[PDB]
């Protein structure tokens, strides 16, 4: 059996993600959800839909938010995944970083040995946080942290396959950051002939600025909501499959580098299977345009890990 | 009355096609001589093999009923590039009387160029049980229940090659031509001087990719009598595999040509049967990169 | 005398009961009686029913 | 190809109802999507997602409604399946009586051969009105007009396989309406004992009641918003299935009887095909307290047909 | 709908095949099937099967072999995919070729417009046979003739995956012929690291001989019949899928270079569609190794042409 | 990880049996083969299909039959499932006997916790000699012994959805035995309404009679070889999927009543777990003529188990 838990489900992510999610969880799995507003309302509704085999349970926190809530501890015993997507919708950086720190403290208090996979934005930030908490706490394992970075290689593969067509490929490697300048998508590895270097410019350009115009569409009222979601379940999903040992997929995550890159943290290909990641693999051959793409990846991505630590350091 | 003999020449031909339809040629110039029989035999050895069928064909209107006229006809129907045309024939020599051993030889022949192995086995078989000394996995029966009697007819009579030739046939139909080649070298050691088994083993050898030994089996035959267009069509065929294109093509030619020498050359129906060799042309001819040119290899008049 | 047997191919080629066949019978069976080509042209103009001598001779 | 649109995707089940829709329709299809307010952003959020083979349309409308948009009716050239599923958060019926009505007439008039799916709530009078509306122009096909009632038929195979376990079923019929009283589940009719009268009582009664339990926990603010985006996604893969000649499934739906009982309309069986309805299956045989409950079904859905036919003519 | 025949049902390849093609063809589609000994048992064992929305119809053949069977005359009616699997259980080419002639001369004159999947063996030399024939009759369609090679490319797949395991791909691309040496498989176009040339040597070796092997241990009583199953079903799925419109594949055939290859014919990856191929694509970048491997496979491939091409049998 | 090894997989229904088994396998597991003739060749055949994370071993036994063969001794260690499917093509009774009971005992004597799965052809008989077998060495299981059926099942739904279109059911209770007279489907107890009583029971008669049909139509050159490598694939995945905790489906197999029927083995309606059979089901109601026919079978099936019983208490 796996026990997966929602934090943060009662959200504009939370929602979608756990009705994805209960749609293709396996036989005899186990779905927990929590939020501080609204959890016994999708806990309802979605334990009124016919799926056999599936166990749903809920908590909800206290309205104003108490550090350390005794519902969360309650709830946390026994749960093998954490998906922490509980944003709030540099403020924005101050008032995610201390709910993150404040809820991978809570859980990871009470069943150390579960993976950990942070959608709350912004990931190059986020991330290191966690590690930073996890190590305070005296649990940290390289190998069960992962960053969410899918997305960005369904709006390549999109534009690409939009772009030749009829001609189409599963997936594009993407590598780097999860933010603007840090997005970096190598096209030179794809099958097949590739159109003229000046409208790839533009693909490439396309890919980096994706997010702004979905805002922009809106009116800046909000953000893309549905997409993040479909990205988020399917990454839960291949976790959990190799969790239970029914496969060993490749998958593109920013994890922790552990010495094969200069750089502390990256979004790079690894296999995972049955402790996490199994092996992380090289980037690859890469063009010269490439080459000077991710230098500048490079550069900025340290600044935000240095950031990140920044913030995480001052908290006791 | 001037119409009076063309009218029931006329008559003869529809009034003996309806009970054999086979295609009796129009435009036959035999058909108002009085002996055709006795200068169709003389045709066939001094000059074309093509136009002596012709005579032989003529006999039939004049006489049905006549053996001899069909057994000629179907023979050397198939001695020309007609086989089709010469199974129809065998059947009537067959109807008229079963006995006759000169016939169903030709038949055991005929078929195996069509794959036809039933009616192929059937009359070999026939061949040998219609003789008054010989009394009584491809398939686990119906094949050696032959060649076993096969192997029942040599440990006596030992040396007539007629039965060699039964054997090649048998073995060439079942596809064991490195065995075949040695039946027919032992016929032609028999008999030597006539070129319709020097065919046979020229044949034999052509399938068992030996295309340099053959050459000199058709020069054999070729040489015994010209006019003999099979083994003109055979040598085109070893050639073509040899990668010799340039010359295959006018060896085909020449086949081709000789096959319809005749004054007021053709009727109508029998063109069928050419139509399978301006295939061997075209085939060839569409390697070398000829270009505008297999388009009259679809209609006529050569080159 | 040859104006007997061209009298004679006309009247034979002028007929219902001969017209449906093919000419190329009909040319074989006049060169028996003596028409030779030049003469079978003689036949089929003088019928309305023209064939090029050459036709005829190939 | 089919062309499938949703008329008011940018609410809360729209937007659930639009993100699985994308995920299930078959290689080669389309997606048009129109709303009020909104649309756009949805349009743009959901053209990202790394679907091959889909195409994905959008209009909007004016802010402050106008009958007989002309974008809506440049929006609806080439359609082959309607799904209504606008409505506002007996005001709760007259209100959306005018919506489902100005709708229907501005779709109908461009292409009077698609299929109508009704899923505003009011379905019992709803399903009435849109009928006189098509009535009205000489359009209408009794074999093309549905409306939707499969979360019954979810929540009771749902409640029943919690009782039973390990012994599960696939589906249960609902005959009858779709409101309160007039949901009548028939448990004779599956295979397997069952449990004692008085359990199958308790549970009959959580059907019909299941609605006012998601709206109390939410506190009033709310109502099931996944549950029924659940079940209309899946009814409208069956039409579309049905209609490319892929399948002949039977389904329970609310049609119109013709002539085979004694109301107008009622939830019954069918089977569906290339043209629309192509045969309608009886009831069938049934315990003499599933009897003594059809009669007060049919009783009240008789009053319920009569007030939506009632101002749906002699009026605009 | 499609009607897609095997032809040579009854044979060791044969009978399963059609096992599996009757489990896997879309629902409202017909099965045609045709041998000359043994077709009946064949059609009334698979009848029993309970897939819904499959007619399952045979044609039985002339006990002696008869040229222009009337029974296949009357099968090829409404086809639309013809299957070419009968052979003999250059003795075994003097043989096959004469089959596959009359086959396809039958087949043909009576649905021109059918696509041709040829399975009889050797492939490199059979497919120029069956242009041929279908120049002689004029009737050719370059688009719509396709030789079968994916075996090897199985072979090819299964053999890197556990070498690099746990390290998965879903395939690997093979160009060149379909015999011994006359194929190429390109490990250098496939994601990740790769083994030392040593290995990868003696890897590429072991594909080009896999078929002896097999026959080694059946102690020469047979060959291998599972796995051309298995190919040619699932390469035959693709072309039907097509065909519908319901995909748009990539795979690699032996097919007709159409000019862009200085070899007639050879094995290349193309792009399926509604009316055959749309797309032939280049081989694309190499290694030295491969370009010399190569070198050596087109003179044998060419030689192998013109044996197809030259066929002709000489009259006794 | 789960090992399910085929006892005679050279054969006619082994091998299509495999075949298929290897395909639809889960991912992590093994598949073991035997025969007396044939097995490696079997084993070399199938190893080359590019599935990804299943094993393939085998064995070879002696060329003359030996008692408690050594090679099947140790092919036999960690098995969880033993699918007995060998036996040649009174005195087939005779032979089979002998054969099935020295496999069950060679392999029992090693694990004795595996399920057997009989499908020996005269299955009425050879199921109750393998339980006396298991109890002669003392460790037999009622719950793990399963006498296969579901080819009766498969023919019953496939004619009557051909008699009533378009209206598909996707299974039929089939009760009593598994040969000739002993077969009864029950038709009332399916959805929908039914043809008239008269041609019901020609169906019913078809049924029964199926098994000479193919044999016919073979010219008694074999029978049905094919539909019963269907039905022994999908029962196995049945027991697997249950086995493994990822379902708990219901079935219908030749199975130990263990007090709730006078017949001591009787086909009926059972549900599978982790261990085995969880849970034994009643037959159910039935019509006058259903209850006629049952009563029939039964007498003759308690024959056949004393038959059965008779020869192995007289062999051990």
């Amino acid at each position: 059996m796996v026990n997966v838990a929602v934090i943060g489900a009662a959200g504009g992510i939370g929602q979608s993600l756990s009705l994805l999610l209960l749609r293709e969880l396996p036989f005899g799995s186990t779905l927990s959800l929590y939020d501080v507003v609204g959890a016994p309302g999708v806990a309802a509704d979605l334990s009124h839909i016919d799926r056999a085999g599936i166990t749903v349970k809920h908590a909800a926190g206290k309205l104003p938010p108490v550090p350390r809530d005794p519902a969360l501890t309650e709830l946390a015993e026994g749960v093998d995944v954490f998906v922490i997507v509980a944003g709030v919708p540099d403020d924005l950086f101050n008032v995610n970083a201390g709910i993150v720190m404040d809820l991978v403290l809570t859980c990871a208090s009470v069943s150390p040995n579960a993976c950990f996979c942070i959608v709350t934005n912004p990931v190059n930030s986020t991330t290191p946080i966690a590690a930073q908490t996890l190590r305070k706490i005296g649990v940290y394992n390289k190998n069960k942290l992962l960053g969410v970075s899918l997305l960005d290689g369904l709006r390549a593969t999109r534009f690409i396959n939009n772009a030749r067509h009829p001609l189409v490929v599963p997936y594009v490697p993407v590598v780097g950051g999860h933010s603007d300048v840090t997005i970096v998508p190598l096209y030179s590895q794809i099958p097949g002939p590739l159109p003229d270097e000046s409208t790839l410019k533009e693909i490439r350009k396309r890919v980096q600025v994706a997010g702004t115009e979905v805002v922009k569409a809106k009116a800046g009222r909000g953000s893309a909501t549905l997409s993040m979601a479909e990205a988020g379940a399917r990454f839960t999903m291949h976790v959990v499959k190799a969790l239970m040992g029914l496969d060993t997929p490749m998958v593109y995550a920013y994890v922790d580098t552990d010495g094969e890159h200069e750089c502390p943290f990256l979004a790079m290909p690894v296999v995972l299977g049955k402790n996490g990641i199994e092996r992380r693999l090289p980037i690859g051959p890469i063009t010269t345009v490439e080459k000077e793409m991710l230098e500048e990846a490079v550069g900025v991505v340290k600044k935000n890990i240095a950031k990140g630590e920044t913030f995480a350091r001052s908290k006791l | 009355e001037w119409v009076r003999e063309y009218a029931e020449a006329q008559e003869q031909l529809q009034r003996v096609q309806n009970e054999t339809n086979y295609p009796f040629e129009p435009n036959n110039p035999y058909m108002y001589h009085d002996k055709p029989m006795e200068e169709g035999i003389a045709m066939l050895q001094l000059a074309n093999m093509a136009e002596a069928a012709l005579a032989f064909e003529a006999v039939c209107q004049k006489e049905p009923e006549n053996v001899e006229a069909w057994r000629r006809l179907g023979t050397t129907q198939a001695e020309n590039e007609k086989d089709c045309l010469a199974i129809i024939a065998l059947n009537h020599a067959r109807m008229l009387d079963p006995k006759d051993i000169a016939v169903h030889a030709a038949l055991a022949v005929s078929h195996t160029n069509e794959h036809n192995v039933g009616a192929a086995l059937q009359s070999l078989r026939s061949w040998l049980l219609s003789q008054p000394q010989y009394e009584h996995f491809a398939a686990p029966s119906e094949y050696r229940d032959c060649c076993t009697l096969l192997y029942a007819a040599v440990e006596m009579n030992p040396n007539d090659p007629q039965l060699h030739a039964s054997l090649g046939v048998l073995h060439n139909l079942s596809h064991r031509f490195d065995e075949a080649a040695k039946n027919f070298r032992r016929a032609v050691e028999l008999r030597p001087d006539d070129a319709h088994m020097w065919n046979k083993l020229g044949a034999t050898l052509a399938n068992g990719n030996r295309p340099q030994e053959a050459l000199e089996a058709y020069n054999r035959a070729l040489d015994i009598n010209p006019g003999y267009v099979r083994v003109m069509y055979n040598m085109a065929v070893s050639y073509s595999n040899m990668a010799q294109y340039p010359l295959a093509a006018k060896h085909i030619t020449r086949a081709i040509a000789l096959q319809a020498g005749g004054t007021n050359p053709q009727g109508e129906g029998s063109r069928i049967a050419t139509r399978g060799l301006w295939d061997l042309l075209r085939m060839t001819l569409n390697l070398m990169d000829r270009s505008d040119l297999v388009e009259a290899s679809w209609q006529q008049d050569l080159t | 005398e040859k104006r007997k047997r061209v009298s004679s191919a006309v009247q034979f080629l002028h007929d219902s009961r001969v017209k449906i066949t093919p000419a190329a019978n009909k040319i074989q069976f006049l060169k028996s009686k003596g028409l030779t080509t030049e003469e079978v042209c003689e036949a089929f103009e003088k019928a309305g029913q023209t064939i090029p001598l050459d036709e005829i001779k190939k």
